[PDB]
RNA sequence: GAUGGGGAAGCUCCGUUUCAAAGGCCUGAUUUUAUGCAGGCCACCAUCGAAAGGGAAUCCGGUUAAGAUUCCGGAACCUGGAUAUGGAUUCUUCACGGUAACGUAACUGAAUGUGGAGACGUCGGCGCGAGCCCUGGGAGGAGUUAUCUUUUCUUCUUAAC
RNA sequence: GCUUGUGACGGCCCGUGAAAAUCCACAGGAAGGAAUAGUUUUCAUGCCAGGUCGUACUGAUAACCGCAGCAGGUCUCCAAG
RNA sequence: UCUAAGGGUCGGGUACGAUCAACUUAGAACUGGUACGGACAAGGGGAAUCUGACUGUCUAAUUAAAACAUAGCAUUGCGAUGGUCAGAAAGUGAUGUUGACGCAAU
């Protein structure tokens, strides 16, 4: 239903309580005109909503995935 | 261009009723269709519908007329008795 | 034989009237302490069409000297009366088209629409568009007040009885021809189902007192008493002469 | 194929011809379509001004 | 080419049986069913449709803030703000003239 | 004579505060490099001090007497000059053309005006002022 | 079409707010206790009558021998009920800002009053959206190929929220 | 372009083209409320619940009505070149 | 098989150029067993007499007409304690959410 930029504010929906699971979705995607890209989408699972994060830098792409709470069941793929 | 010598708006019955309802008719036709000076805001914008009724296109004022025209001749002269005898009720 | 045409409208079944889309009963304020008092004043909210009705109504609106609140009547719009304007109804009130008045109050000559026939009945005569009625005098012991009425009639009526300023808005609509058949229909599709009308002179002998014969003819004079019977009277009833009239009307 | 020779200009004559020519094309539309040409050439010759607002007045209505 | 049916019993096109035609994620086309269109509310005097305030259905609007409900001044999603300039004016000359006739007719109970 | 000068009492006719009465602290009378326009600084009543009787004792009273004020900068146009008028000494210090900018200037300004208005009250002291302007 | 009524030998007929002592909500007063009294209201007078009128809220994909806006999967929304956490607000108690139209994540509001929505004919041309139709390039598959055709057909989609 | 939706306008009327449930807002200011800390669930997030009956198929030159698998009758939506 | 006419989009200091997308209309050649709205599709026309003005209506299942209706014209009744009509009766009912520019009857 929603999506999210602040990259702080991801972190603290991972950590409400009611979030059981995330998921993290990998996709080949075009950088402007020319060679493609790899993006990747964060989705947290609300009770009532579904945010997802694009993050479509592939640096901050992983330095956040382990961020991600211990406790967290994420969904790989 | 004149399109029509005579039957003006009347035109759109044809041939039917016969020419002196016709006529009847289009005096009372160009009489409720006609725009009106408005009283209040002094614009030409007091046109009818519904017979009896005009209203102004702006300033939104509606005033009580006749039928097909928005002073009848009766309610004038009613309008200047009235006149009459309230100003005797005054001096 | 049947029973005849005029018979069956009595009992209301496709003949009631077709009432769905009018704005109300058309009445004059409740005859009460400000009114018979004072006066009253209010704001016509609104005029506007009523379905099956030649004349425009009137939204007027009132306070309520009682409660707090706003009590909305509706009248019979005037000639010349228009939204906005401020409407005084009561004995005290002032002589202008649109205010409400016991005919007691008025000058002879006044122009007076919706008067009621005893005061308080919140109105009655001369409410068909383009009517009025006219005061041609007062009698102040046993207080009354004659009118003429748009019958030609004249008639006396209490001095207290009411009446509205001016004549009633829509006038001159009669002038007007129908042209065609659809627009009669029209019109009588918003009043009642009295229309088209079978002359009874092309009936059977079973359905009307002019029906049969081997030629359309009404067979026995149309003119049928006024102590006649119900199925009889279909004719020119009680009529006290017949024939084109020639020479002026205008009761003397 | 035939619509091409149709852009071409064929098979449009006197004898391939139905509807009249108002409902081949009707009148209202070609007024309404020159008429818009006409009414904004004046719009832009004015907002140059290679045309003043007095000249344009006039056309509009000559228009 | 694809045609299309009614997503529910009711076969007539009345009024709150409007349909429209959808390009599914599947790739066929598929009918819905349209909620007749909402209209803006209106003002009590004039009788504008008054700006600033949501147009909506009328039970949606108790699932709306407030503020989609009102604009700021008094009678604020009510009159059309036109409509309240003249209403201030109008009570305050009608109250101050008011006072002007208690001051001249209580000149004329002293003088007469 | 010009009478929109320090003392002149108005209503405000239109934004947020139409309605509600007001006392020029300065005016403007043309231009502005912003504002360009003729208008006005106005100290005005927001919440008004609601009806008291012998019924209200004790510090009800001082409840329904507090006074929410405004200040506001406004265009001639939406002000109606009153014949009434309220003076200015008080606040004149207070209301600037740089009390604006910088809220916490504004807050400080209303702070004095409010201290101002609800002296002028109690004293029952230009009335008027004080009662809302029903519409 | 019941009801206080009024007719009628009577089956029943009339009347529908009508000549009637016509009813119930918000809370307080209880800390013998469970709910009497305390105010103030509101005087609306049954009910039945629409699977085309009015009307709270769901979508796509998948699945069956036979069900699907109902199942499965995913993603929403509405109504009712509870409620805590964050934010907002207040020492000027019940927000600020914009000249203004107005703005915004909030931004106390009983009685009573009022305003809007619900909520509305028909036809005409003009404007725009959607789906369809037409069509260029390219990426695939298929058809024709004695001869001719960079060709003929088809795939290239995106729901509510 | 076609079907449809919709807007701003215009023609028409002695025709001027339903009702109620329901929802919201405003005017009002009754009252209740902070500094040793009160008010706020029309802002966000979060918890629970959502009953009863219909739901197959035909809708017609064979699933309805015409004694019938009758050339009759029987309301409507989608619509390619 | 040709010709001409009819448009859109841009930059111009305070006369034009440039590109893109449309069937419509008229005129000219050539051409054929003189054919060509080539199938489909698609009004017979004229002069009068009788009769109804017109559009509209009816005998389902032998009569669609010149019959009924209609606008138009004229007549009648009635101011409510009423006119016309309903009911066995009624604290009953239709016209009537009405009032003579109205309702009712011919
Ligand atoms: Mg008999
Ligand atoms: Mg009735
Ligand atoms: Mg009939
Ligand atoms: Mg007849
Ligand atoms: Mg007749
Ligand atoms: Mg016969
Ligand atoms: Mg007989
Ligand atoms: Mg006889
Ligand atoms: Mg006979
Ligand atoms: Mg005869
Ligand atoms: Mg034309
Ligand atoms: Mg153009
Ligand atoms: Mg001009
Ligand atoms: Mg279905
Ligand atoms: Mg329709
Ligand atoms: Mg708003
Ligand atoms: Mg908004
Ligand atoms: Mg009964
Ligand atoms: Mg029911
Ligand atoms: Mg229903
Ligand atoms: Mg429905
Ligand atoms: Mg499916
Ligand atoms: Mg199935
Ligand atoms: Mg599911
Ligand atoms: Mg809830
Ligand atoms: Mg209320
Ligand atoms: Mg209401
Ligand atoms: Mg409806
Ligand atoms: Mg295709
Ligand atoms: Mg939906
Ligand atoms: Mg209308
Ligand atoms: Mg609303
Ligand atoms: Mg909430
Ligand atoms: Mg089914
Ligand atoms: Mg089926
Ligand atoms: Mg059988
Ligand atoms: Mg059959
Ligand atoms: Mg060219
Ligand atoms: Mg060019
Ligand atoms: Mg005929
Ligand atoms: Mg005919
Ligand atoms: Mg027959
Ligand atoms: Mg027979
Ligand atoms: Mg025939
Ligand atoms: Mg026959
Ligand atoms: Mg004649
Ligand atoms: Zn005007």
């Amino acid at each position: 239903a929603r999506e999210i930029t602040d990259i702080k504010q991801f972190l603290e929906l991972t950590r409400r309580a009611d979030v059981k699971t995330a998921t993290v979705k990998i996709n080949k995607k075009l950088n402007k005109a020319g060679k493609p890209f790899r993006q990747t989408k964060f989705k947290v699972r609300g009770s009532s909503s579904l945010y997802t994060l694009v993050i479509n830098d592939a640096g901050k792409a992983k330095k956040l995935i382990q961020s991600l709470p211990p406790t967290l069941k994420v969904n790989r793929l | 261009a004149k399109r029509t010598k005579k039957v003006g708006i009347t035109g759109k019955y044809g041939v039917r009723y016969g020419s002196s309802l016709r006529r009847q008719v289009k005096k009372l036709e160009i009489q409720q269709h006609a725009r009106y000076d408005c009283s209040f805001c002094g614009k030409k914008t007091v046109k009818r519908g519904a017979a009896g009724i005009w209203t102004c296109s702006c300033c939104k004022k509606t005033v009580a007329g006749g039928a097909y025209t928005v002073s009848t001749a009766a309610a004038a002269t009613v309008r200047s008795t009235i006149r009459r005898l309230r100003e005797m009720v005054e001096a | 034989g049947r029973v005849i045409r005029n018979q069956r409208k009595g009992a209301g079944s496709i003949f009631t009237s077709h009432t769905r889309l009018r704005q109300g009963a058309a009445k004059l304020r409740t005859l009460d302490y400000a009114e018979r008092h004072g006066y009253i004043r209010g704001i016509v909210k609104q005029i506007v069409h009523d379905s099956g009705r030649g004349a425009p109504l009137a939204k007027v609106v009132f306070r309520d000297p009682y409660k707090y609140r706003l009590r909305e009547e509706i009248f019979i719009a005037n000639e010349g009366v228009h939204t906005g304007q401020f409407i005084y109804a009561g004995k005290k009130a002032s002589l202008n088209v649109g205010n409400v008045l016991p005919l007691g109050s008025v000058p002879e000559g006044t122009i007076v629409s919706n008067v009621e026939e005893k005061p308080g009945d919140r109105g009655a005569l001369a409410r068909a568009s383009g009517n009025y009625v006219i005061i041609i005098g007062h009698n102040p012991d046993e207080n009354k007040t004659r009118v003429r009425l748009p019958s030609g009639a004249k008639k006396v009526i209490s001095s207290d009885a009411r009446g509205v300023i001016g004549v009633i808005a829509g006038g001159g609509r009669v002038d007007k021809p129908l042209l065609k058949a659809g627009r009669a229909f029209h019109k009588y599709r918003l009043k009642r189902n009295s229309w088209p009308k079978t002359r009874g002179v092309a009936m059977n002998p079973v359905d009307h007192p002019h029906g049969g014969g081997n030629h359309q003819h009404i067979g026995k004079a149309s003119t049928i008493s006024r102590g006649a019977v119900s199925g009889q009277k279909a004719g020119l009833i009680a009529a006290r002469r017949t024939g084109l009239l020639r020479g002026s009307q205008k009761t003397q | 194929a035939h619509a091409q020779s149709k852009r071409e200009g064929r098979h449009s004559g006197y004898g391939k011809r139905k509807g009249t020519r108002e409902a081949r094309l009707p009148s209202q539309v070609v007024w309404i379509r020159r008429l818009r040409v006409l009414r904004r050439l004046l719009a832009k010759y004015r907002d140059a001004g290679k045309i003043d607002k007095h000249l344009y007045h006039v056309l509009y209505k000559e228009s | 080419a694809q045609r299309v049916t009614f997503r529910r019993r009711n076969p007539y096109n009345t009024r709150s049986n409007k349909i429209k035609v959808v390009k599914t994620p599947g790739g066929i086309l598929r009918a819905q069913h349209v909620k007749k269109l909402a209209t803006r509310p209106k003002c009590g005097d004039c009788g504008s449709a008054l700006q600033g305030i949501s147009t909506l259905r009328p039970r949606q609007y108790a699932t709306v803030s407030k503020t989609h409900k009102t604009v700021s001044r008094a009678y604020g999603g009510s009159r059309c703000a036109n409509c309240v300039k003249e209403r201030i004016i109008r009570a305050f000359l009608i109250e101050e003239q008011k006072i002007v006739k208690k001051v001249v007719k209580e000149q004329t109970e002293a003088a007469k | 004579a010009k009478f929109l000068k320090a003392g002149k009492v108005a209503v405000v006719v239109r934004g947020r505060y139409a309605g509600k009465k007001v006392v020029i602290v300065k005016p403007h009378d043309e231009g502005s490099k912003s504002h360009p326009f003729g208008h006005a600084l106005v100290a005005g009543i927001e919440r008004y001090p609601l009806k008291v009787t012998k019924k209200h004792g004790a510090k009800k009273v001082a409840k329904r007497t507090k006074i929410k004020p405004f200040i506001k900068v406004v265009n001639y146009n939406h002000l109606l000059p009153t014949r009434y008028t309220l003076d200015v000494e008080a606040f004149k210090s207070v209301v600037s053309t740089e009390t604006f900018e910088q809220p916490s200037q504004r807050e400080e300004a209303k702070k004095v005006v409010k201290k101002a208005f609800e002296e002028r009250h109690q004293a029952g002291k230009n009335q008027w002022f004080f009662s809302k302007l029903r519409f």
